[PDB]
DNA sequence: GATCTGGCCTGTCTTA
DNA sequence: CTGCAGGGTTTTTGTTCCAGTCTGTAGCACTGTGTAAGACAGGCCAGATC
DNA sequence: CACAGTGCTACAGACTGGAACAAAAACCCTGCAG
């Protein structure tokens, strides 16, 4: 295991990014003049995901273990 | 002394003033007015005896280093 | 070249199917890479162990909408 | 609903089992070969998908008809590795613009000199043509050359 | 010694 | 007594313009995140074989 | 038809000042009303 990596679990990061946008979905329900309480079971969220690498990320002295320099960054929106 | 860009500082200024202010920081154009005292070319001085082949005007700010190159094409560029 | 084949053959099909193209472009990821460098000099603890953890956290705090609403300052 | 569209071509090819990146089978969305899409350019229909590539890797590994390496590679239109990530069949915008601008930069570099009269130009002549094209593109349009071409140069 | 073919090597092409 | 219309009353709330004085955004030209090996076609030579 | 900046310069709107005006908000005050 020569890899140092970190990640949020998918479901948890998704429910936090969706619970953050709650202001805008409520305001859209208001402007659209649709009832807030009713018909709340059929939502649909379309999510763009992206993955990319990045060259020459300089290494640190540190303790261990040895790691390559290139990094990979998986993100979504 | 905190590496705050001018535009980031104006962003912070608008933010702290608009919400619950009572602004504390000063606007940009009054910071820029307290500047001309720190840069060179503001205080008077006198060299005794007069300096050799150096102008005696004491208000020169940032000068271009080329120092009067005769840009004409035929010479060194 | 491959991109010439894609831009001369499969453009109408994907614009009709997805509805749009370029709104799903990779530009939205690459730009973020810029952050990854500023967040590795300014705001990341200088240790091999905690570096990824603190970069991930500071990036997720910069990307949230809830603090951007405050930062809009209502014009 | 998840839509994977942010990957460039290198990563889409290597994470779907294709061969990167100057293969004979050019399209990620279609099955046309490099020489075939030279004759015929504008008529093609999107075929490739995830499940079809899984099934085609299965054909390539099981090999039920016992073909040689080249024929079997032709039957699965170049699927020699099992795909693990799923990728929606779309086109990246940014790297498409960069690739097309590098193609037109080679066309201009060709047109400075005369390549359709003299079909075999020397290496020094290539260097001289690129140098004078960059000199001109510095005098007007206010551009300075780049080793690898970012997107701002393309726009 | 004459013959041959597999594979070694080299230059261009493609997305990065 | 009440009801509503319409009288006056003060006090907003803003009404016209030209000296200014100050504040906040627009115009300028340009940034940086896009960063590696692999496929293929042709020439040829070296070692194996008859 | 990326996009959030990158600072300096320029000029747009927010101010006063009396003159004077109207419209309005709302008390109170009279007429004509059962
Ligand atoms: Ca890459
Ligand atoms: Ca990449
Ligand atoms: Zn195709």
């Amino acid at each position: 295991a020569d890899t140092i990596s970190r990640r949020f679990r998918y479901d948890v990061a998704l429910v936090s990014a969706l619970k953050d946008l709650e202001e805008d979905i409520m305001e859209g329900l208001r402007e659209r003049a649709l009832d807030d309480s009713m018909c709340t079971s059929g939502f649909t969220v379309v999510v763009k995901e992206s993955c990319d690498g990045m060259g020459d990320v300089s290494e640190k002295h540190g303790s261990g273990p040895a790691v390559p320099e290139k990094a990979v960054r998986f993100s979504f929106t | 002394n905190t590496f705050l860009s001018c535009s980031q500082y104006h962003k912070m200024y608008r933010t702290v003033k608009a919400t619950s202010g009572r602004q504390i920081f000063q606007p940009l154009h009054t910071l820029r007015n307290a500047e001309k005292e720190l840069l060179p070319g503001f205080h008077q001085f006198e060299w005794q005896p007069a300096l050799k082949n150096v102008s005696t005007s004491w208000d020169v700010g940032i000068i271009d280093g080329l120092s009067g190159w005769t840009v004409s094409v035929d010479d060194v560029p | 070249t491959n991109y010439l084949h894609k831009t001369l053959a499969h453009v109408p099909e994907i614009v009709e199917r997805d509805g749009s193209i370029g709104a799903w472009a990779s530009e939205g990821n690459e730009s973020g890479n810029k952050l990854f460098r500023r967040f590795r000099k300014m705001n990341a603890r200088q240790s091999k162990t905690f570096e990824l953890e603190d970069i991930l956290k500071h990036h997720w705090l910069y990307t949230s909408k809830y603090l951007q609403k405050f930062m809009e300052a209502h014009k | 609903f998840f839509r994977g569209t942010g990957y460039d071509e290198k990563m889409v090819r290597e994470m779907e089992g294709l061969e990167a990146s100057g293969s004979t089978y050019i399209c990620t969305l279609c099955d046309s070969t490099r020489a075939e899409a030279s004759q015929n350019m504008v008529l093609h229909s999107i075929t490739r998908s995830h499940d079809e590539n899984l099934e085609r890797y299965e054909i390539w590994r099981k090999n039920p008809f016992s073909e040689s390496a080249d024929e079997l590679r032709d039957r699965v239109k170049g699927v020699s590795a099992k795909p693990f990530m799923e990728t929606q069949p779309t086109l990246d915008a940014l790297h498409c613009d960069i690739g097309n601008a590098t193609e037109f930069y080679k066309i201009f570099q060709d047109e400075i000199g005369e390549v359709y009269q003299k079909p075999n130009p020397s290496r020094e002549e290539r260097r001289r043509w690129r140098s004078t094209l960059d000199k001109q593109l510095r005098k007007k349009m206010k551009l300075k050359p780049v080793m690898r071409m970012n997107g701002n140069y393309a726009r």
